[PDB]
């Protein structure tokens, strides 16, 4: 799977 | 006849501690001589299967038990952060790890340990 972005 | 019974299985030379957080409880990972890949993939030496960790996130290379491990980021999505001095580690740029040094992979905080302390 594609790496998830962390939301800040 | 097992593959591992033929080999010289080298003991761990260090430990990476992961602190408790949104991803789960604390955990220790043995580190070995050579390339310790940190990443989401199941085959990684330090396998952190959290969606924010890159498939191949970072690498801790241990050339000798009397030389500082070499940390580098593999162009991870969410980065690798060091604190000596604090900054995001650019891909390729090596960082030598001291005993007790703290690092972040994405939002996971870790601490490196020698075994002779």
């Amino acid at each position: 799977e594609d790496t998830q972005m962390i939301d800040w | 006849q097992s593959s591992e019974s033929l080999r010289c299985n080298v003991e761990p030379v260090g430990r990476l501690h992961i602190f408790s957080g949104a991803h789960g409880p604390e955990k220790d990972f043995p580190l070995h001589l050579g390339k310790n890949v940190v990443g989401r993939m199941p085959d990684c030496s330090v396998a952190l299967p959290f969606p924010s960790i890159s498939k191949q996130h970072a690498e801790i290379e241990i050339l000798a038990w009397d030389k500082a491990p070499i940390l580098r980021d593999c162009g991870s999505l969410n980065g690798t952060q060091i604190l000596r001095p604090p900054k995001v580690l650019s891909p390729g740029v090596s960082h030598r790890l001291r005993d007790q040094e703290l690092i972040l992979f994405a939002d996971l905080l870790c601490q490196y340990h020698r075994l002779d302390v």
